[PDB]
């Protein structure tokens, strides 16, 4: 019942200023670079395609990595290990039955050992000390798409393939609430399939302008725009399926109307 | 896969 | 662990030999669910993942406080407030005499204040039952085993083949619904009203297709009116017997008008118009209550 809708989204709001990696993280990072993290969160992505798992599980596994590598300095050595042990994590938080972890040493091509995968969890929940409950960008839309009027199935699809792509690239994103990308997203699948705009309603429920809105969502253009250009490219691949409207295909409006 | 990072 | 002194095993669950211990430097005695987890073969086990994460969030009067959490080498401990039985054993030890009425419209009124603390930060016990209920001798009854407890943000989809409990399911879940909502953590909690109320299970069938004809038995069997979308639930079948309400009244004599307005609101077949946790704290059943000491 949204009798609890309005205390879930302020408790979300709330939680999701706790659970915020730092944003200079990956400039303090020696070894690892944010063109390497696009390549761990693309191919974490088609781990979730192979194995079908949520897209919750894979925002969760996202969040997590940024907070890991935010206390500890990683080397790209080991950076897959960090993310196949976040998705184990993310898997087992969030998914009825997660794969087991057999599955997740196959997916590395016998890279890590089991024993890597299950000691560098365990290292995951010290950092993060328990904290999975993190919001995630695809929370905060399910939460909007309530405030749809009418439900526009492609409009929700396309705000889960604008989110997805906001995950590849720290670069720009990171500086940004899940809550703000959401929004973006929201808008922007919104506009593109109706012409529409960030509807009174969530302006209300969020208190965001659609002009607080701006940076995050023209950041989110430049990014559908260049989406096809893109060297990770595991999340078109993947909104191309007709589970999804192939909402990937749709063409991206080349101006917003701001 | 093994990354080449 | 240096400083716990095991006293004795007091039950298990997930993750087992629940002990009780007590700090040797500050002399608080507290539980120890401690966690076998395989070196090897699965790591930390989905239950403790969710628990532990969940729990942190839920400081509440009402719900099991974790302590602490202690991560060693090839053993994670928890630590939790010590509550010295749960509602099973105190019903089982009660059953004669029964429970004293006001003293389950006080247990109620904690675990609806408990529930609408977890729900309100979106999480989902999913497995309430008399043997998940804590209870001390100063009158207070706790929330407890969140190894099935999920985070809502998302809705959570349900399990093809339910895990849960018989007993305590609710008809959405009995008949395929695809997400679990706030509603089964009141059914559930109102099939547990009624047990204590008139010392048996509301609904103890012995099958999941038993499970619902005891509900539709009692309650009348559902159609669109009452339940908006049932013929077009997975396991919703035409050939179901239609009964027709029984008295509620003779469901659970014990119970007033008040008492049986509020049970009736939270066995309600429809998900969207069962009372949730916070509403039915308003409900005058609970307009005299107080927090009497049972005898254990």
């Amino acid at each position: 019942v949204p009798d609890y809708h309005e205390d879930i989204h302020t408790y979300l709001r709330e939680m999701e200023v706790k659970c915020k990696p730092k944003v200079g993280y990956m400039k303090k990072q020696p070894d690892i670079t944010n063109s390497m993290r696009a390549i761990l969160v693309d191919w974490l992505v088609e781990v979730g395609e192979e194995y079908k798992l949520q897209n919750e599980t894979l925002h969760l596994a996202v969040n997590y990595i940024d907070r890991f590598l935010s206390s500890m300095s990683v080397l790209r050595g080991k950076l897959q290990l960090v993310g196949t042990a976040a998705m184990l994590l993310a898997s087992k938080f969030e998914e009825i039955y997660p794969p087991e972890v057999a599955e997740f040493v196959y997916i590395t091509d016998d890279t890590y050992t089991k024993k890597q995968v299950l000691r560098m969890e365990h290292l995951v929940l010290k950092v993060l000390t328990f904290d999975l409950a993190a919001p995630t960008v695809n929370q905060f839309l399910t939460q909007y798409f309530l405030h749809q009027q009418p439900a526009n199935c492609k409009v929700e699809s396309l705000a889960m393939f604008l989110g997805e792509l906001s995950l590849i690239d720290a670069d720009p994103y990171l500086k940004y609430l899940p809550s703000v990308i959401a929004g973006a997203a929201f808008h922007l699948a919104l506009y593109t399939v109706t012409g529409q705009s960030w509807p009174e309603s969530l302006i209300r429920k969020t208190g965001y302008t659609l002009e607080s809105l701006k940076p995050c969502l023209m950041d989110l253009h430049q990014t559908y725009l260049k989406a096809p250009q893109h060297a990770q490219q595991s999340i078109r691949e993947k909104y191309k399926n007709s589970k999804y409207h192939g909402v990937s295909l749709l063409n991206p409006p080349e101006t917003l109307n701001l | 896969r093994r990354l080449n990072f | 662990m240096e400083n716990f002194q095991k006293v004795e095993k007091i039950g298990e669950g997930t993750y087992g030999v629940v002990y009780k211990a007590r700090n040797k430097l500050t002399g608080e005695v507290v539980a120890l669910k401690k966690i076998r987890l395989d070196t090897e073969t699965e790591g930390v086990p989905s239950t403790a993942i969710r628990e532990i994460s969940l729990l942190k969030e839920l400081n509440h009067p009402n719900i099991v406080k974790l302590l602490d959490v202690i991560h060693t080498e090839n053993k994670l401990y928890l630590v939790f407030e010590f509550l010295h039985q749960d509602l099973k054993k105190f019903m089982d030890a009660s059953a004669l005499t029964g429970i004293p009425l006001p003293l389950i419209k006080s247990y109620l009124f904690q675990l609806l204040q408990g529930l609408a603390f977890c729900h309100s930060h979106r999480v989902l016990h999913r497995d309430l039952k008399p043997q998940n209920l804590l209870i001390n001798t100063e009158g207070a009854i706790k929330l407890a085993d969140f190894g099935l407890a999920r985070a809502f943000g998302v809705p959570v989809r349900t399990y093809t083949h339910e895990v849960v409990t018989l007993w305590y399911r609710a008809p959405e879940i009995l008949l395929g619904c695809k997400y679990y909502s706030t509603a089964v953590d009141i059914w559930s909690l109102g099939c547990i009203f009624a047990e204590m109320v008139t010392r048996r299970a509301l609904f103890p069938g012995d099958s999941e297709i038993d499970q619902l004809f005891r509900i539709f038995r009692t309650l009348g069997t559902p159609d669109e009116v009452v339940w908006p979308g049932v013929t077009s639930m997975p396991d919703y079948k035409p050939s179901f017997p239609k009964w027709a309400r029984q008295d509620f009244s003779k469901v659970v004599p014990p119970l007033d008008e008040d008492g049986r307005s509020l049970l009736s609101q939270m066995l309600h077949y429809d998900p969207n118009k069962r009372i949730s946790a916070k509403a039915a704290l308003a409900h005058p059943f609970f307009q005299d209550v107080t927090k009497p000491v049972p005898h254990l």
